[PDB]
């Protein structure tokens, strides 16, 4: 069940 | 109480036959998925779980966590440059998920971490990144001029309490499990002390009451608890122990509470 | 960087002749870099099985080692945990009747 945007993770 | 945790690890020095890449999914803090940068797949780790879903759900899910794979493959290069850092072993961890409490109502979190230290969190009530550290910055900056917490907010709140929701529905039985402890004591004479020791093997779910009674009157002095450390089955083990006057051995009994027993259990020599 | 909290436990309660698993959880460290290995009298046990290895909500990372065994009298059974914060390696015995 993971988010589909997975360019939250940009730091 | 219903809590839903992905964590995600971007390593520099795993080292020698181990993956950069870790991502695991928790279901009430039990392991249900894994994903490693060797096999570039995701994997079913729990019955109940394989056997509700199909391959079309995992297909989806590989391709979002390799995306994640290389966004964090990516910031342990831009973090490095920002701190201006040459090489060595850094870490780049992630921290996300949602938790169903006793009206209660909801609670969402989205946190990462640099080196073991506090990097970012997400805020969903102000919709913002809040910079914990002052080389958190410029991560403030692009994080939300991408859009992303418009769409991170709806997640934390529905979708992701609409997927476990019907995880806890999937393995009711395999969560909702009750097994019962083998507990033994002993007892070593050291410098002038007796240390008496007990321990309970292989018991379900997590939480767990383990104390001391000398005379029938529970006595807490020179007590020490090792926590609950898990078994490579699902059950778990705890480890007590008492500093005591030799030849009082007998004195002393094990109380242990636990969901399988209806009554407190004593245990003796 | 943190040092590693380590406990030596066995599944089943120790008796000569009947099957057992050793286990080994190393937890509270950092960097994540961390060997761990189940020995019986110095020599590491056959077929040790590794954790996915997960971390805290305080950052640190945790790992358990386990392996199937039978335990035998007179044997000593030990857990080898190496790691950047100890400049030596940490041996921690596991005791059948404690
Ligand atoms: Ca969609």
């Amino acid at each position: 069940g993971h988010a589909e945007e997975y360019g939250a993770d940009t730091l | 109480l219903h809590t839903l945790r992905y964590i995600r690890t971007a390593m520099t020095d795993p080292g020698p036959g181990l993956p950069w890449f870790v991502d695991v999914g928790y279901v009430d803090g039990e392991l249900f998925m894994h994903y490693n940068s060797t096999a570039r797949r995701a994997v079913p780790r729990t019955e109940w779980i394989a056997a509700n879903t199909d391959q079309q759900y995992w297909d989806r899910e590989t391709q979002i966590v390799q995306g994640s794979e290389q966004i964090n493959r990516e910031n342990l290069d831009i973090l490095r440059r920002r701190y201006n850092q040459t090489g060595g072993s850094h870490t780049v961890q992630w921290m996300s998920g949602c938790d169903i409490l006793e009206d209660g109502t909801i609670r969402g979190y989205h946190q990462a971490a640099y080196d073991g230290r506090d990097f970012v969190a997400f805020d969903k009530g102000t919709m913002t990144l809040t910079a914990a550290v002052p080389e958190a910055v410029p991560t403030k900056r692009k994080w939300e001029e991408g859009g992303y917490a418009e769409g991170l907010k709806q997640y934390l709140e529905e979708t992701c309490v609409e997927w476990l929701r019907r995880y806890v529905e999937y393995g009711k039985a395999e969560l909702g499990r009750r097994e019962r402890p083998e507990v033994r004591v002993w007892g070593k004479e050291a410098d002038g002390i007796l240390t008496l020791s007990c321990r309970a093997h292989g018991f379900y779910p997590r939480p767990i009451v383990v104390s001391w009674l000398k005379d029938g009157a529970v006595r807490g002095q020179d007590a020490q608890s090792g926590g609950i450390v898990p078994n490579g089955d699902g059950t778990y083990h705890t480890w007590v122990t008492i500093d005591a006057q030799p030849g009082d051995g007998d004195k002393y009994q094990c109380r242990v509470e636990h969901a399988s027993l209806p009554q407190p259990g004593l245990y003796s020599w | 960087d943190l040092t590693p909290k380590v406990q030596v436990y066995s599944r089943f309660p120790a008796s000569a002749g009947t099957k057992n698993v050793l286990n080994c959880f190393a937890a509270g460290f950092h960097p994540p870099k961390i060997s761990i290995t189940l020995m019986k009298d110095g020599v590491p046990m056959e077929g040790a099985q590794y954790s996915d290895m997960s971390f805290n909500d305080d950052w640190t990372f945790q790992r358990l080692v386990h392996a199937d065994f039978t335990p035998s009298s007179g044997s000593t059974y030990a857990c080898k945990v190496e790691h950047e914060t100890l400049k030596e390696p940490q041996v921690y015995k596991w005791d059948p009747e404690f």
